[PDB]
Protein backbone atom coordinates (compact mmCIF):
# COMPACT_ATOMS: atom_id res chain seq x y z
CA UNK A 1 0.00 0.00 0.00
CA UNK A 2 2.97 2.33 0.58
CA UNK A 3 3.99 4.21 -2.55
CA UNK A 4 7.25 2.90 -4.06
CA UNK A 5 10.43 4.94 -4.06
CA UNK A 6 13.09 4.81 -6.73
CA UNK A 7 16.62 6.35 -6.81
CA UNK A 8 18.75 7.99 -9.54
CA UNK A 9 22.56 8.11 -9.15
CA UNK A 10 23.41 11.27 -11.19
CA UNK A 11 26.80 11.66 -12.91
CA UNK A 12 28.52 14.59 -14.66
CA UNK A 13 30.77 13.34 -17.49
CA UNK A 14 30.80 10.04 -15.62
CA UNK A 15 31.78 11.42 -12.20
CA UNK A 16 29.23 11.03 -9.38
CA UNK A 17 27.19 14.12 -8.59
CA UNK A 18 24.74 12.69 -6.05
CA UNK A 19 21.56 10.72 -5.55
CA UNK A 20 17.97 11.84 -6.16
CA UNK A 21 15.15 9.69 -4.82
CA UNK A 22 11.47 9.94 -5.80
CA UNK A 23 8.15 8.95 -4.30
CA UNK A 24 5.95 7.52 -7.07
CA UNK A 25 2.24 8.13 -6.54
CA UNK A 26 1.07 4.58 -7.31
CA UNK A 27 -1.90 5.31 -5.03
CA UNK A 28 -3.37 7.93 -7.38
CA UNK A 29 -1.62 7.46 -10.75
CA UNK A 30 -0.89 3.71 -10.81
CA UNK A 31 -0.22 3.02 -14.51
CA UNK A 32 2.08 6.02 -14.89
CA UNK A 33 3.88 5.32 -11.62
CA UNK A 34 4.40 1.66 -12.57
CA UNK A 35 5.93 2.65 -15.92
CA UNK A 36 8.52 4.87 -14.21
CA UNK A 37 9.20 2.27 -11.52
CA UNK A 38 9.87 -0.51 -14.02
CA UNK A 39 11.96 1.76 -16.26
CA UNK A 40 14.04 2.62 -13.16
CA UNK A 41 14.76 -1.01 -12.24
CA UNK A 42 15.32 -2.09 -15.84
CA UNK A 43 13.31 -5.26 -15.17
CA UNK A 44 11.75 -5.29 -18.68
CA UNK A 45 15.20 -5.32 -20.31
CA UNK A 46 15.26 -1.58 -21.06
CA UNK A 47 15.01 1.64 -19.10
CA UNK A 48 16.66 4.75 -17.70
CA UNK A 49 20.09 3.47 -16.66
CA UNK A 50 22.79 5.19 -18.71
CA UNK A 51 20.43 7.75 -20.26
CA UNK A 52 20.90 11.51 -20.05
CA UNK A 53 19.14 14.63 -18.84
CA UNK A 54 19.25 16.15 -22.31
CA UNK A 55 17.20 19.32 -21.73
CA UNK A 56 17.78 21.46 -18.64
CA UNK A 57 16.40 25.00 -18.51
CA UNK A 58 17.15 27.03 -15.35
CA UNK A 59 14.00 28.34 -13.70
CA UNK A 60 11.86 25.58 -15.20
CA UNK A 61 12.87 21.91 -15.26
CA UNK A 62 15.34 19.10 -15.80
CA UNK A 63 14.12 16.73 -18.53
CA UNK A 64 15.46 13.29 -19.41
CA UNK A 65 14.59 9.71 -20.20
CA UNK A 66 15.44 9.09 -23.89
CA UNK A 67 17.09 5.67 -23.72
CA UNK A 68 16.17 4.58 -27.27
CA UNK A 69 17.53 7.32 -29.55
CA UNK A 70 19.85 9.17 -27.14
CA UNK A 71 18.96 12.48 -28.81
CA UNK A 72 15.91 13.90 -27.03
CA UNK A 73 13.33 12.49 -29.46
CA UNK A 74 12.95 8.90 -28.24
CA UNK A 75 11.99 6.69 -25.32
CA UNK A 76 9.20 4.12 -24.91
CA UNK A 77 6.94 2.90 -22.13
CA UNK A 78 6.50 -0.57 -20.68
CA UNK A 79 3.10 -0.62 -22.44
CA UNK A 80 4.27 0.16 -25.95
CA UNK A 81 5.69 3.22 -27.61
CA UNK A 82 3.08 5.48 -26.03
CA UNK A 83 0.26 5.35 -23.49
CA UNK A 84 -2.70 7.57 -22.69
CA UNK A 85 -2.86 10.36 -20.14
CA UNK A 86 -4.06 8.52 -17.05
CA UNK A 87 -5.53 11.44 -15.07
CA UNK A 88 -4.75 15.04 -14.17
CA UNK A 89 -5.48 14.85 -10.45
CA UNK A 90 -2.09 16.24 -9.42
CA UNK A 91 -0.68 19.61 -10.41
CA UNK A 92 2.73 21.18 -11.07
CA UNK A 93 2.81 22.84 -7.68
CA UNK A 94 6.51 23.64 -7.25
CA UNK A 95 10.09 22.38 -7.18
CA UNK A 96 10.56 18.63 -7.19
CA UNK A 97 7.35 17.59 -8.96
CA UNK A 98 7.89 14.65 -11.31
CA UNK A 99 5.77 14.70 -14.47
CA UNK A 100 5.58 13.07 -17.90
CA UNK A 101 6.97 14.77 -20.96
CA UNK A 102 4.88 14.39 -24.11
CA UNK A 103 4.22 15.52 -27.67
CA UNK A 104 0.54 16.25 -27.19
CA UNK A 105 -2.41 14.26 -25.82
CA UNK A 106 -1.89 10.60 -25.00
CA UNK A 107 1.78 10.41 -26.01
CA UNK A 108 3.47 9.36 -22.75
CA UNK A 109 6.57 7.25 -23.30
CA UNK A 110 9.59 7.36 -21.02
CA UNK A 111 10.64 11.01 -21.08
CA UNK A 112 9.91 12.90 -17.88
CA UNK A 113 10.80 16.14 -16.18
CA UNK A 114 11.55 17.34 -12.68
CA UNK A 115 10.16 20.80 -11.99
CA UNK A 116 12.53 23.32 -10.46
CA UNK A 117 9.67 25.83 -10.01
CA UNK A 118 5.90 25.89 -10.22
CA UNK A 119 4.89 25.21 -13.85
CA UNK A 120 1.10 25.58 -13.59
CA UNK A 121 0.54 26.17 -17.30
CA UNK A 122 1.30 22.45 -17.76
CA UNK A 123 -1.55 21.42 -15.45
CA UNK A 124 -4.10 19.33 -17.32
CA UNK A 125 -1.62 18.64 -20.14
CA UNK A 126 1.21 16.67 -18.46
CA UNK A 127 0.54 13.82 -16.04
CA UNK A 128 2.13 14.42 -12.62
CA UNK A 129 2.96 11.11 -10.93
CA UNK A 130 5.64 11.61 -8.28
CA UNK A 131 7.97 13.98 -6.50
CA UNK A 132 11.55 14.24 -5.33
CA UNK A 133 11.96 12.76 -1.85
CA UNK A 134 15.67 13.25 -1.12
CA UNK A 135 18.20 15.14 -3.18
CA UNK A 136 16.56 18.40 -4.23
CA UNK A 137 20.04 19.89 -3.72
CA UNK A 138 21.28 17.49 -6.41
CA UNK A 139 18.47 18.63 -8.72
CA UNK A 140 19.49 22.25 -8.06
CA UNK A 141 23.04 21.31 -9.07
CA UNK A 142 21.82 19.62 -12.27
CA UNK A 143 19.90 22.79 -13.07
CA UNK A 144 23.16 24.77 -13.08
CA UNK A 145 24.42 22.75 -16.07
CA UNK A 146 21.47 23.94 -18.17
CA UNK A 147 20.93 26.98 -20.32
CA UNK A 148 18.20 29.00 -21.97
CA UNK A 149 17.85 26.58 -24.93
CA UNK A 150 18.16 23.48 -22.75
CA UNK A 151 21.63 22.39 -23.88
CA UNK A 152 23.82 21.19 -21.03
CA UNK A 153 27.39 22.26 -20.47
CA UNK A 154 28.47 18.75 -19.42
CA UNK A 155 26.82 15.36 -19.93
CA UNK A 156 24.35 14.71 -17.10
CA UNK A 157 23.43 11.03 -16.87
CA UNK A 158 21.61 8.48 -14.78
CA UNK A 159 24.68 6.39 -13.96
CA UNK A 160 22.63 3.98 -11.85
CA UNK A 161 18.98 3.69 -10.88
CA UNK A 162 16.70 1.27 -9.11
CA UNK A 163 13.98 0.75 -6.54
CA UNK A 164 14.51 1.28 -2.82
CA UNK A 165 13.06 -1.04 -0.19
CA UNK B 1 28.26 50.80 -45.72
CA UNK B 2 26.34 47.96 -44.04
CA UNK B 3 22.83 47.14 -42.87
CA UNK B 4 21.44 44.61 -40.38
CA UNK B 5 18.14 42.68 -40.36
CA UNK B 6 16.25 40.72 -37.70
CA UNK B 7 14.79 37.73 -39.54
CA UNK B 8 12.43 35.34 -37.72
CA UNK B 9 11.68 31.80 -38.93
CA UNK B 10 8.24 30.50 -37.91
CA UNK B 11 6.15 27.47 -38.77
CA UNK B 12 4.83 24.20 -37.41
CA UNK B 13 7.10 21.73 -35.66
CA UNK B 14 9.18 19.53 -37.93
CA UNK B 15 8.82 21.49 -41.17
CA UNK B 16 12.54 22.30 -41.44
CA UNK B 17 12.98 25.75 -39.88
CA UNK B 18 16.27 24.76 -38.27
CA UNK B 19 17.47 22.78 -41.28
CA UNK B 20 16.91 25.79 -43.54
CA UNK B 21 18.71 28.12 -41.12
CA UNK B 22 21.64 25.73 -40.67
CA UNK B 23 21.96 25.34 -44.43
CA UNK B 24 22.08 29.11 -44.84
CA UNK B 25 24.56 29.65 -42.00
CA UNK B 26 26.72 26.51 -41.95
CA UNK B 27 26.20 24.96 -45.44
CA UNK B 28 25.29 21.45 -44.26
CA UNK B 29 22.26 19.23 -43.58
CA UNK B 30 21.67 16.24 -41.30
CA UNK B 31 18.72 13.85 -41.12
CA UNK B 32 18.72 13.83 -37.31
CA UNK B 33 15.94 15.93 -35.77
CA UNK B 34 17.03 18.12 -32.83
CA UNK B 35 13.82 19.87 -31.71
CA UNK B 36 14.36 23.57 -31.09
CA UNK B 37 13.70 25.60 -27.96
CA UNK B 38 15.16 28.84 -29.37
CA UNK B 39 18.36 29.58 -31.30
CA UNK B 40 19.89 32.71 -32.78
CA UNK B 41 22.49 33.02 -35.54
CA UNK B 42 24.46 35.95 -37.00
CA UNK B 43 26.13 36.00 -40.40
CA UNK B 44 27.55 38.69 -42.70
CA UNK B 45 26.34 38.27 -46.29
CA UNK B 46 26.31 40.22 -49.55
CA UNK B 47 22.93 40.46 -51.30
CA UNK B 48 22.64 42.33 -54.60
CA UNK B 49 26.03 43.90 -53.90
CA UNK B 50 24.96 45.26 -50.49
CA UNK B 51 26.62 43.89 -47.35
CA UNK B 52 24.34 43.00 -44.44
CA UNK B 53 24.43 41.30 -41.05
CA UNK B 54 21.61 38.75 -40.87
CA UNK B 55 20.35 38.03 -37.37
CA UNK B 56 18.24 34.90 -37.60
CA UNK B 57 15.92 33.85 -34.81
CA UNK B 58 15.06 30.16 -35.23
CA UNK B 59 11.86 29.59 -33.24
CA UNK B 60 10.25 26.38 -32.05
CA UNK B 61 7.08 25.17 -33.69
CA UNK B 62 4.81 25.34 -30.64
CA UNK B 63 1.45 26.88 -29.76
CA UNK B 64 1.68 27.12 -25.96
CA UNK B 65 3.81 30.22 -25.25
CA UNK B 66 1.95 33.18 -26.72
CA UNK B 67 3.75 35.94 -24.81
CA UNK B 68 7.13 34.79 -26.16
CA UNK B 69 5.66 34.27 -29.63
CA UNK B 70 4.27 37.79 -29.63
CA UNK B 71 7.61 39.28 -28.61
CA UNK B 72 9.35 37.44 -31.46
CA UNK B 73 6.84 39.04 -33.79
CA UNK B 74 7.14 42.50 -32.22
CA UNK B 75 10.94 42.62 -32.75
CA UNK B 76 11.20 40.74 -36.05
CA UNK B 77 11.64 42.84 -39.16
CA UNK B 78 10.68 40.04 -41.55
CA UNK B 79 9.31 36.52 -41.30
CA UNK B 80 9.81 33.24 -43.12
CA UNK B 81 6.50 31.35 -42.88
CA UNK B 82 7.60 27.75 -43.37
CA UNK B 83 5.46 24.71 -44.12
CA UNK B 84 6.48 21.29 -45.43
CA UNK B 85 5.06 20.09 -48.75
CA UNK B 86 4.28 16.69 -47.19
CA UNK B 87 2.59 18.11 -44.06
CA UNK B 88 -0.92 19.37 -44.81
CA UNK B 89 -1.51 20.60 -41.27
CA UNK B 90 1.62 22.76 -41.50
CA UNK B 91 0.15 24.46 -44.59
CA UNK B 92 -3.21 24.92 -42.83
CA UNK B 93 -1.32 26.67 -40.02
CA UNK B 94 0.15 29.32 -42.33
CA UNK B 95 -2.83 31.68 -42.15
CA UNK B 96 -2.65 31.56 -38.34
CA UNK B 97 0.97 32.75 -38.42
CA UNK B 98 0.08 35.63 -40.73
CA UNK B 99 -2.92 36.63 -38.60
CA UNK B 100 -0.74 36.60 -35.48
CA UNK B 101 1.96 38.76 -37.10
CA UNK B 102 -0.64 41.29 -38.31
CA UNK B 103 -2.19 41.37 -34.84
CA UNK B 104 1.11 42.05 -33.06
CA UNK B 105 2.37 44.54 -35.66
CA UNK B 106 -1.11 46.14 -35.98
CA UNK B 107 -0.51 46.28 -39.71
CA UNK B 108 -1.47 44.67 -43.00
CA UNK B 109 1.98 45.36 -44.53
CA UNK B 110 4.70 43.29 -42.85
CA UNK B 111 7.68 41.75 -44.72
CA UNK B 112 7.23 38.01 -45.06
CA UNK B 113 7.86 35.14 -47.45
CA UNK B 114 5.97 31.86 -47.70
CA UNK B 115 8.33 28.87 -47.88
CA UNK B 116 7.31 25.37 -48.98
CA UNK B 117 10.11 23.17 -47.68
CA UNK B 118 11.08 19.51 -48.25
CA UNK B 119 10.57 19.91 -52.01
CA UNK B 120 12.92 16.96 -52.54
CA UNK B 121 10.46 14.47 -51.11
CA UNK B 122 8.10 12.35 -53.24
CA UNK B 123 5.41 12.34 -50.56
CA UNK B 124 3.82 15.69 -51.43
CA UNK B 125 0.39 16.43 -49.95
CA UNK B 126 0.24 20.22 -50.60
CA UNK B 127 -0.01 21.33 -54.23
CA UNK B 128 2.35 24.07 -55.39
CA UNK B 129 -0.61 25.92 -56.95
CA UNK B 130 -2.41 26.09 -53.59
CA UNK B 131 0.64 27.69 -51.98
CA UNK B 132 1.17 30.06 -54.93
CA UNK B 133 -2.47 31.15 -54.76
CA UNK B 134 -2.31 31.74 -51.00
CA UNK B 135 0.87 33.80 -51.25
CA UNK B 136 -0.63 35.81 -54.12
CA UNK B 137 -3.71 36.51 -51.99
CA UNK B 138 -1.41 37.87 -49.26
CA UNK B 139 0.71 39.84 -51.72
CA UNK B 140 3.89 38.06 -50.55
CA UNK B 141 6.55 35.96 -52.31
CA UNK B 142 6.42 32.17 -52.34
CA UNK B 143 9.41 29.88 -52.75
CA UNK B 144 9.81 26.12 -52.61
CA UNK B 145 12.95 24.95 -50.85
CA UNK B 146 14.81 21.84 -49.82
CA UNK B 147 17.20 22.07 -46.89
CA UNK B 148 18.50 18.66 -48.00
CA UNK B 149 19.55 19.59 -51.55
CA UNK B 150 19.92 23.31 -50.69
CA UNK B 151 17.48 24.22 -53.50
CA UNK B 152 16.03 27.67 -52.86
CA UNK B 153 17.66 28.20 -49.45
CA UNK B 154 19.62 31.36 -50.29
CA UNK B 155 16.74 32.58 -52.45
CA UNK B 156 14.24 32.27 -49.59
CA UNK B 157 16.31 34.31 -47.12
CA UNK B 158 17.52 36.82 -49.72
CA UNK B 159 13.95 37.35 -50.96
CA UNK B 160 12.91 38.16 -47.40
CA UNK B 161 15.82 40.63 -47.09
CA UNK B 162 14.66 42.30 -50.31
CA UNK B 163 11.13 42.56 -48.89
CA UNK B 164 12.52 44.32 -45.79
CA UNK B 165 14.81 46.62 -47.78
CA UNK B 166 11.89 47.73 -49.94
CA UNK B 167 9.67 48.33 -46.91
CA UNK B 168 12.34 50.44 -45.17
CA UNK B 169 13.28 52.65 -48.13
CA UNK B 170 9.89 53.14 -49.82
C1 LIG C 1 4.85 20.05 -32.81
C2 LIG C 1 5.69 19.60 -31.60
C3 LIG C 1 6.00 18.13 -31.79
O1 LIG C 1 5.17 17.35 -32.24
N1 LIG C 1 7.20 17.71 -31.43
C4 LIG C 1 7.63 16.34 -31.71
C5 LIG C 1 9.06 16.35 -31.23
C6 LIG C 1 9.11 17.43 -30.16
C7 LIG C 1 8.59 16.92 -28.84
O2 LIG C 1 7.44 17.13 -28.50
N2 LIG C 1 9.46 16.23 -28.08
C8 LIG C 1 10.89 16.08 -28.38
C9 LIG C 1 8.96 15.73 -26.78
C10 LIG C 1 9.27 16.80 -25.75
O3 LIG C 1 10.44 17.07 -25.46
N3 LIG C 1 8.23 17.46 -25.24
C11 LIG C 1 8.37 18.62 -24.37
C12 LIG C 1 7.53 19.80 -24.92
C13 LIG C 1 8.36 20.67 -25.85
C14 LIG C 1 8.99 20.11 -26.95
C15 LIG C 1 9.75 20.90 -27.80
O4 LIG C 1 10.37 20.27 -28.84
C16 LIG C 1 9.89 22.27 -27.53
C17 LIG C 1 9.25 22.85 -26.43
C18 LIG C 1 8.49 22.04 -25.58
C19 LIG C 1 9.43 24.32 -26.15
C20 LIG C 1 9.85 25.17 -27.18
C21 LIG C 1 10.07 26.53 -26.89
C22 LIG C 1 9.90 27.02 -25.61
C23 LIG C 1 9.50 26.17 -24.58
C24 LIG C 1 9.28 24.82 -24.85
C25 LIG C 1 9.40 26.92 -23.40
C26 LIG C 1 9.77 28.29 -23.80
C27 LIG C 1 9.79 29.49 -22.92
C28 LIG C 1 8.56 29.94 -22.44
C29 LIG C 1 8.53 31.07 -21.61
C30 LIG C 1 9.72 31.70 -21.30
N4 LIG C 1 10.90 31.26 -21.76
C31 LIG C 1 10.96 30.17 -22.56
C32 LIG C 1 12.30 29.77 -23.03
C33 LIG C 1 13.29 29.67 -21.87
O5 LIG C 1 12.75 30.78 -23.92
C34 LIG C 1 13.77 30.31 -24.80
N5 LIG C 1 10.06 28.27 -25.12
C35 LIG C 1 10.39 29.42 -25.96
C36 LIG C 1 9.04 29.89 -26.50
C37 LIG C 1 8.93 26.46 -22.03
C38 LIG C 1 9.95 25.90 -21.05
C39 LIG C 1 9.23 25.61 -19.73
C40 LIG C 1 11.04 26.92 -20.74
C41 LIG C 1 10.59 24.63 -21.59
O6 LIG C 1 9.58 23.64 -21.64
C42 LIG C 1 9.96 22.34 -21.98
O7 LIG C 1 11.07 22.14 -22.41
C43 LIG C 1 8.88 21.34 -21.76
C44 LIG C 1 8.59 21.27 -20.25
C45 LIG C 1 7.61 20.13 -19.95
C46 LIG C 1 8.15 18.83 -20.55
N6 LIG C 1 8.46 19.06 -21.96
N7 LIG C 1 9.32 20.04 -22.29
C47 LIG C 1 7.94 18.32 -22.95
O8 LIG C 1 7.12 17.43 -22.70
C48 LIG C 1 9.52 14.35 -26.39
C49 LIG C 1 8.87 13.89 -25.09
C50 LIG C 1 9.27 13.31 -27.47
C51 LIG C 1 8.19 18.51 -30.71
N1 LIG D 1 14.06 15.46 -46.94
C1 LIG D 1 14.08 16.59 -46.23
N2 LIG D 1 14.10 16.52 -44.90
C2 LIG D 1 14.14 17.74 -44.31
C3 LIG D 1 14.15 18.96 -44.92
N3 LIG D 1 14.19 19.98 -43.99
C4 LIG D 1 14.18 19.36 -42.83
N4 LIG D 1 14.16 17.99 -42.97
C5 LIG D 1 14.15 17.01 -41.87
O1 LIG D 1 12.97 17.20 -41.13
C6 LIG D 1 13.22 17.00 -39.72
C7 LIG D 1 12.84 18.24 -38.94
O2 LIG D 1 13.68 19.34 -39.37
P1 LIG D 1 13.95 20.57 -38.44
O3 LIG D 1 14.72 21.58 -39.26
O4 LIG D 1 14.52 20.09 -37.13
O5 LIG D 1 12.44 21.09 -38.22
P2 LIG D 1 11.98 22.35 -37.31
O6 LIG D 1 10.94 23.06 -38.13
O7 LIG D 1 13.19 23.16 -36.97
N5 LIG D 1 11.31 21.61 -35.99
P3 LIG D 1 11.07 22.38 -34.48
O8 LIG D 1 9.88 23.32 -34.59
O9 LIG D 1 10.80 21.23 -33.49
O10 LIG D 1 12.33 23.11 -34.07
C8 LIG D 1 14.69 16.58 -39.61
O11 LIG D 1 14.75 15.16 -39.60
C9 LIG D 1 15.31 17.17 -40.88
O12 LIG D 1 16.45 16.44 -41.33
C10 LIG D 1 14.12 19.02 -46.36
O13 LIG D 1 14.11 20.03 -47.07
N6 LIG D 1 14.08 17.76 -46.93
CL1 LIG E 1 5.86 22.92 -23.17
Amino acid sequence: MVNPTVFFDIAVDGEPLGRVSFELFADKVPKTAENFRALSTGEKGFGYKGSSFHRIIPGFMCQGGDFTRHNGTGGKSIYGEKFEDENFILKHTGPGILSMANAGPNTNGSQFFICTAKTEWLDGKHVVFGKVKEGMNIVEAMERFGSRNGKTSKKITIADCGQLE
Amino acid sequence: SMTEYKLVVVGACGVGKSALTIQLIQNHFVDEYDPTIEDSYRKQVVIDGETSLLDILDTAGQEEYSAMRDQYMRTGEGFLLVFAINNTKSFEDIHHYREQIKRVKDSEDVPMVLVGNKSDLPSRTVDTKQAQDLARSYGIPFIETSAKTRQGVDDAFYTLVREIRKHKEK
